[PDB]
């Protein structure tokens, strides 16, 4: 006549790990550790912009292949991989802040600058270099300043942009550096080039730097990008001599956004706060093994394939 | 470590498939088994309660190295040496939290099987002994019904202590 | 967790003041109820270990408050900033969550110790209740019951007649 | 006849958090999480200097706003909102680095240069922008070279400054950058303008800049700052045909002293080890949640409100 | 914390080299000590456990990103300074915790594998024995030193002595 | 008759830290921070290269000092306190970037420029700065170009290096700045010098300029050295009229390295993973207290002399 006490077990338990033991036993367990993700962007609920084959550097000075995305608001903006920022070749000035700074924001509007030349400027040269639908162009929101009258000195110019606004806008030009001295000549004249702008707080020079001999050497024509903040109430001039690629309009950077690089096809079903290079992770797991380089809210990344947490007893089976 | 599952007891019973402890019975009519409800709660509650703060979720994070273009040398290095640093921290603690969880779930599940076996030996008070393994040998007959009341926390043993006594003495 | 706090023991004494753990007795004279200074130091003092770690680097600034910040640096301070303020969160969260678990099984042990205690301290003189009390099989007046508080109490001298009456 | 034991319990207990329950009552608990603070510097026991209106640069340059802290020696250095640096307006490349590296030293000594110019050099050029005593002045540790002879040729132009010192020294310079050629000419005369600046550890050179820009204290005009450290035994030549800044004295920064950058008012009877941009935290709590800058020794900062330690059992009262 | 080791226990064996736990008789014959091989295998093999954890770091390969030999520049030697001194109280935070919990830990499980061993003989022994306040068991019956051992050895047959056990415990 | 258990103790015990006790004495106890180092840079199972005096940058260029390390391949570099990078007497620009890109590398080799000068051009400038075997001499991997008839112009000259390899370029130059007027016209003639760089991804224009300075190596001229990454299939283009200190050789970083920066002696016969200036660190031990500057697989550095682990139960003395 007996009453006895005991617990339940299963045919197969799951191994887990304690303070004392590797190799424990256990009648359940869950995985800590998200290894699976979203091969797509998730993208539901979200105001987004896919720039497609378009470089954010190319939004704010108007490349034929971002003609789409020259304004917008969104609170996502998505970098795609060989996107292109210049139809001119050439590079920006301090280009990774400038990146960053556009792949903060939650939109741009174009203001323009209302810069206009005198007779003796030519400011409508083109080039084969950037076609838009089938024709010589060039960037949208600049312009290519020249001598109208070729090898005659370019005219001392001044051009004063003022920000009327509440708000910080963000300017750039660019610098020709021509391919030799004979092309300089024609475009700007024998004198000197000396191009400086000048704000309540930035001031700089520039010097274009004259290539030599062929055109397949490493000194050719390029077209070279600077760029800068203008307060509100603020003025910035322009003083130039030839040389100069002025800005017809001038960007505004608008309020925040979530900045995401990756390759993946926007779903527009799913919904999510965590991307990589590869797509999204959704879990609600606190860690990841999936990428160490995530944007939004994610789990930490860590160097783990699997962490089981115990979510039973000891399995002792007869 | 209490002294119960993988200790006095046995083994496990993978018969058992409606709670996580329970009874077995022996009298004259044969043979029972039965889950105890309160008991398996207490520990299925408190295994939730830490997949709750599991989780748990957040702060949100911008890019600060570039998918598609190159970072400045050392600015990159930098970048580097830290987010390592803070995967290792993240690596560690993630090992900690399951190793110390793990062990505390382990002892936890003990500790209500004891608790349990507790209960019961109060109860029979005088008239069982244990016999070391689990069971609570009974010194008088017990019949469903006396089981039920065991399980059932009703068993009152003043009604059965008289015959217990010359039983557990002759 | 051990059995008795929020366990066998059905509720606190809410009229105790003069420590955590203690004694409330029945007998001809009629009713007392006395702390024990005992259990109640072991855990009080151990409580007072975990607020003496709580309680024990020189940082300078990396961050202008006043001027601009270069904004590239800028932003790996605030992904450095934050990843250590998600750390030191989760730090905070599991410390409290760990410690709050082990002071109260701690509690609860200290108690089952003193029960624990005067269980063998009775010996064969008396029998648990399940409730947490002994029920006493001779006569215990006042000082009979401080004996089994000062741990005084001598089985051999009741066990005889303690016998006699658990066995009729 | 029998004997029972018991624990205690409370009226009204408090919540907190465990590893298996989020609402867990217990009889006492106390904070973890600091939340108040202090809305002043506590500076007791430091040796202290409120720069109020002087920024840390103007120092080292001597803007007006900055005589009364051209030396001295601090083991705490505080910075306010809108502190000025400049006068004649321009700015300092590698500002920030300079910033820190002031703010950051225990004191500051200056040392004159002992520069000197020959006859065709008006050396005490003076500004609106600059003023002291409600009159044209100009920084205070530097001198503005111009022609004596207005519209002739600054003469090519050699000065030497020696450290013979056991410590670095901190030198600064300005280039001038005109508003108009005119005024360049002026100045300087027609001549190429070239200034050149080398000692054994550094070497660079510069070309005043003629354009046009807005008025900032009424000019359009800019100094560009420049700076480096001469190191024990070294000399430092300037060598230059206008368009100099000259400094007329070096610093030196002495020792070590922690800097605040805050408005809250400074306030002599308490003492503290941990500052940010409202005042102060005094505490043992090792966590606080008052703001994630913070210098000095600080508690660590964490993104909640409150983490209950709970100081007693489970609080189970009579049903 | 289990009532055991610094507890109802008075104190400590020095005498016992033989292992962590164990047994210590007194019988007609004489006074003998022994220690249980299955109690201290038991902790022992834990805390291998807890150290092989301790030193079963695999690690990530850091590069250097302070010069010993020349200047950095000021600006992210500061960054560089306040993140490395970030990690440091963080591991040294967690180095703290680490020994401080580990160790609590280690301490009670010692206490409960003696509270385990002594429950296993209190049990085995049945109606034949009473406990006094310390680790000690009366044993109502005459004990052989045969006995004894069959006490250790986990052999111990307790209806074989009840009678005459029960009698010396009433009378 | 009586039975008893117990458990064993110790006469000294070892104290130990836990959530609830400062000063808790348990049976024995082990060390979880490491405070010894070996006193060697244990090079075993590595190809290493102890650069004596030889400073990363003079590697690229080509300083006396670093004859023996012009070419090679490691695993392990080696940097030490007495380090040399220049002979002539200069700066370089990102010396601290290009430094560490040397000091990741696992090798360099290097590709002439193909350079030739005309006979205006005497290619051979030679220094007492500079010394070789026991003559005045240059950095190898340099020339310093100079009018070949003393004090004329030197020529308009440009010279071009194409990388025709499929991995990126490392190529150095430099800026020679005269102490006088005098040694600028012997050098360069009195004509305005101008030196203008550029390849598809870099262009600049360097000046020289006069100016006295004090002797470093008995010179008060000076070098400044400049470099950029050319890539495959680009050129990269030098247009000079003197000052230019041209690259006969550039540069091919190879792989991955470790750098250690280090004072200790090498020992080529023991093994190990971690690294600091003082030495190496064989330990399993979780945390050290040697040096919060560590490279390698370390462990973490600590802010604590000792933190013991109990590895046993609490002692209670007779
Ligand atoms: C830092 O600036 C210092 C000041 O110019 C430089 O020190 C100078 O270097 C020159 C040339 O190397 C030395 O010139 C010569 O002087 C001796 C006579 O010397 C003795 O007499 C002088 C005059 O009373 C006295 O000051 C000295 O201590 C000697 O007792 C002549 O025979 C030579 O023709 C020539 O004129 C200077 O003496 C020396 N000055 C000092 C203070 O040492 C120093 O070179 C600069 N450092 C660097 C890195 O360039
Ligand atoms: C930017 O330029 C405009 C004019 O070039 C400046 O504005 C004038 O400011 C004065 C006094 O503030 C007013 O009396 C005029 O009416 C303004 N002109 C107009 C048409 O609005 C302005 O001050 C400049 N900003 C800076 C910072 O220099
Ligand atoms: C580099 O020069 C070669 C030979 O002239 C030429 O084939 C190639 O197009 C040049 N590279 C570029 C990108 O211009
Ligand atoms: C850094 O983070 C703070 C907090 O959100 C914010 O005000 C600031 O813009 C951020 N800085 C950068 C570099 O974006
Ligand atoms: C950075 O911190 C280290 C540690 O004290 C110190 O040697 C060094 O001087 C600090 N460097 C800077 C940037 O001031
Ligand atoms: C002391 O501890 C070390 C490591 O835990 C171990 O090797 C040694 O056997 C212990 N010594 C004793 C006295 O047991």
């Amino acid at each position: 006549d007996k009453i006895c006490l005991g617990h339940h077990a299963v045919a197969n338990g799951t191994i887990v790990k304690t303070l004392t033991n590797e190799q424990e036993e256990v009648t359940n367990a869950t995985e800590t550790v998200e290894s699976t993700g979203i091969n797509r962007l998730c993208m539901k609920g979200r105001k987004h912009k896919d720039l497609g084959n378009c470089h954010p550097i190319g939004m704010l000075i108007g490349t034929p292949a971002c003609d789409l995305h020259l304004t917008g608001m969104w609170d996502t903006l998505i970098e795609r991989e060989n996107a292109i920022a210049y139809c001119y070749p050439g590079a920006t000035v301090n280009v990774e802040a400038l990146r960053q700074k556009i792949m903060e924001s939650g939109g741009i509007n174009k203001i323009s600058t209302g810069f206009t030349y005198g007779s003796s400027i030519n400011s409508a040269g083109t080039t084969r270099a950037c076609m838009r639908n089938g024709g010589n162009s060039f960037y949208a929101e600049l312009k290519w300043l020249v001598s109208k009258s070729a090898g005659q000195n370019f005219p001392q110019t001044t051009n004063t942009y003022r920000n009327t606004d509440t708000a910080e806008h963000l300017i750039m030009w660019g610098i020709h550096h021509p391919s030799s001295t004979q092309e300089k000549n024609d475009l700007y004249g024998t004198q000197s080039l000396s191009i400086s702008v000048g704000s309540s707080t930035y001031r700089n020079n520039f010097v274009p730097v004259v290539g030599a001999r062929p055109q397949v050497n490493g000194l050719s024509s390029r077209i070279d990008f600077h760029w800068t903040l203008v307060q509100p109430g603020d003025n910035i001039t322009f003083s130039h001599n030839g040389g100069l690629i002025a800005p017809s309009r001038v960007s505004k950077l608008i309020g925040r956004g979530l900045g995401i690089q990756s390759d993946a096809p926007i779903d527009n079903n799913c919904e999510s706060k965590c991307f990589w290079r590869g797509g999204s992770i959704n879990t609600r797991l606190p860690f990841q093994n999936l990428s160490p380089r995530t944007v939004g809210q994610c789990p930490k990344y860590v160097n783990r394939r699997s962490l089981m947490l115990a979510t039973g007893m000891r399995n002792v089976p007869e | 470590l209490f002294g119960a599952i993988a200790g006095f007891l046995e083994n496990g019973w993978e018969g058992m498939v409606d709670g996580w402890y329970g009874f077995r019975h022996q009298n004259a009519q044969g043979t029972g088994q039965a889950a105890d409800y309160k008991s398996t709660q207490a520990a299925i509650d408190q295994i939730t309660g830490k997949l709750n703060r599991l989780v748990e979720k957040n702060t949100e994070f911008e890019s600060i190295e570039s998918e598609f273009s190159e970072i400045e040398h050392q600015i990159g290095n930098v970048i580097n040496w830290t987010k390592d640093s803070i995967t290792d921290i993240w690596t560690y603690q993630a090992e900690l939290l399951v190793a110390m969880e793990n062990q505390h779930t382990i002892d936890m599940a003990d500790s209500e099987m004891l608790n349990l076996y507790e209960r019961v030996r109060k109860q029979l008070r005088q008239n069982a002994e244990e016999d070391g393994k689990g069971c609570f040998e009974i010194y008088h007959a017990c019949d469903d019904s006396c089981m039920e009341s065991i399980r059932n926390n009703t068993y009152d043993h003043s009604q059965y202590r008289e015959e217990a006594l010359l039983n557990r003495l002759n």
